[PDB]
């Protein structure tokens, strides 16, 4: 229960488990930066990739100093 | 290797309403752009 | 800005991968002999001074966002005879590791991709005269960039490809106020089939053939001091895509792209030269530079910068380099930083590659 | 744009309307095997 991205190959959203301190993930996924920039919560962490597109994208959690990157796939 | 379930959302309910709205195109040898929701038509000449 | 660019497969061959190279503006094809002088010219690995070396290069990508997408580099030369040599290296360029999970448990199977791209090549170089070196080279590219789901697969494209080098370095000529030496080099990169990522006959993609040729000059003050200016010219030779056309109106563009892409590589290498409703001025144009300065202090201090330049119209890569080298006992540290001038985001920007090479063996003299 | 051409994310379907709830078109209103008399072959897939 360190940080998981559940969903990474998803046509849905994303489920992002982390600790209690809120999140600042962002998304940028194939080509420069796309920022979408929503703002989980502790308890609310559920994203919106679904529409965008179909790509392997980039996304930086950030609880507070717990800056995690990482890739995650829109199938 | 998914059994194959009457339920279709995975909400282990089977839904019984019929309840929707109906849209149709038809399909025809001539159909052409500005009717039946054509509103693009690409035609490719030769293809290998 | 850019109008109709030639798309060739496996671009990641272009990119340069030793820290040296990236800070005299991407190129070495007329430099002083080098470990890393297996991308740009071979045929100078006979001119090395030492026996034997081994070269780590690292090109981080996207540093601000990931850190894993990557470029490395692991080259390898070794000369038996003072008349040639054997080299082989060894580029990956890796987005890392995908861990892709579909449950919440923190201890189910995750799958592991890594969609990666890397190119395994070998040449030999022989010195035909003592200031004249040819060079073979063999290269294999793999290509595993897709990452496999249903209904599509992710079978991993390979191809070969063959380079043909020249380099030529004239002894140590005394002028009126400092004693230089000369360099020329030509090298002929990527001639091989067609990469197909769809396994497909029909639809093949052309390696990126590469033709660079260059020349350089050494300053030498006190022996100890040297002040290298290098000029390369590098040009594509794969045919450019029409344009507008050359006769509805999708009928013109698809048969103009069909004609085209019915076009072998053998045949493929003479119709670069031409196939553009523009005359020599601007068929011109096509040729891509790079100036660089190297000045070297003790053979053991390099402050090198360089300055790359395409064309308007194709490419748009555009950009200063500066460059610095340091030589311990046999360890030599090389970092580069990249500052962009073109209107187009260079991946590379706000990135500061690193080269390390060791050097081992018997010393053999520099003609 | 939200995709919707995945083939395995397809499923047989249950017997549709045409003009409305009242509309026993393709025998959706019975009760009996009939419910299934008018449903011909579908294949739905993508070309490995």
């Amino acid at each position: 229960s360190d940080f998981l991205v559940y969903p990474n190959p998803t046509k849905s959203n994303i489920s992002f488990l982390f600790d209690n301190e809120t999140a600042s993930v962002s998304i940028y996924s194939l080509l420069g930066q796309k920022l979408i920039e929503k703002q989980i919560t502790n308890q609310n962490p559920v994203l919106s990739v679904e529409g965008l597109t179909n790509g392997l994208y980039f996304y930086t959690f950030d609880a507070g100093s717990l800056h995690k990157t990482g890739k995650i796939i829109k199938q | 290797t998914l059994p194959d379930v009457e339920d279709i959302n995975r909400d282990n309910t089977m839904s019984t309403i019929n309840a929707y709205y109906e849209y149709s195109i038809d399909v025809k040898p001539g159909m052409q752009v500005g009717e039946n929701y054509i509103t693009d038509i690409r035609e490719v000449t030769n293809v290998d | 800005d850019i109008e109709r660019p030639i798309t060739t497969g496996v671009p990641f061959l272009l990119v340069a991968a030793d820290a040296r190279a990236a800070g005299l503006g991407d190129q070495g094809v007329a430099t002083s002999s080098d470990v890393f002088s297996q991308q740009w010219n071979p045929a100078k690995y006979a001119f090395a001074e030492d026996a034997q070396g081994l070269s780590i290069s690292y090109t981080p990508y996207l540093t601000d966002l990931a850190n894993d997408i990557s470029l490395g580099q692991v080259t390898y030369y070794n000369k038996i005879n003072d008349r040639s040599a054997f080299a082989g290296s060894f580029r990956y360029f890796g987005f890392g590791g995908i861990e892709l999970r579909q449950t919440g448990d923190p201890n189910e199977p995750t799958r592991e991709v890594n969609p990666n791209e890397f190119a395994l090549d070998g040449s030999y170089s022989l010195k035909l005269s003592e200031t004249f070196s040819m060079a073979v080279a063999a290269r294999y590219i793999r290509s595993n960039l897709k990452v496999a789901t249903e209904e599509i697969d992710a079978s991993a494209a390979g191809s070969f490809a063959v380079d043909v080098a020249g380099f030529y370095q004239s002894e140590e000529i005394a002028y009126s106020d400092f004693n230089g030496r000369w360099r020329a080099g030509f090298n002929i990169q990527n001639l091989g089939p067609k990469i197909s990522y769809d396994h497909d006959d029909l639809s093949a993609n052309f390696l990126p053939a590469n033709l660079r040729v260059g020349g350089g000059f050494d300053f030498i003050f006190d022996d100890y001091n040297k002040l290298g200016v290098s000029l390369e010219l590098t040009k594509l030779l794969v045919p450019t895509p029409p344009g507008p056309g050359t006769p509805s109106q999708s009928q013109a563009d698809e048969a103009n792209y069909k004609k085209y892409k019915d076009i072998g590589w053998v045949s493929g290498i003479f119709k670069s030269f031409g196939d553009a409703p523009g005359g020599f001025s601007e068929e011109l144009k096509e040729i891509t530079y790079s100036a660089a300065a190297e000045y070297m202090y003790q053979d053991a201090f390099a402050m090198r910068l360089g300055y790359y330049h395409e064309s308007p119209m194709k490419g748009a890569k555009q950009f200063f380099s500066l460059g610095a080298g340091f030589k311990y006992s046999m360890i030599k540290v090389d970092v580069s930083y990249l500052f962009s001038a073109s209107k187009v985001k260079n991946p590379l920007e706000n990135t500061l590659r690193f080269s390390l090479t060791f050097n081992f063996g018997d010393k053999y003299e520099t003609y | 744009t939200i995709d919707m051409r995945s083939a395995y994310a397809w499923s047989l379907a249950s017997t549709p309307f045409i003009t409305s709830i009242n509309d026993n078109t393709f025998n959706a209103n019975s009760n009996t095997l009939e419910y299934g008399f008018k449903r011909a072959k579908l294949s739905w897939y993508t070309i490995d």
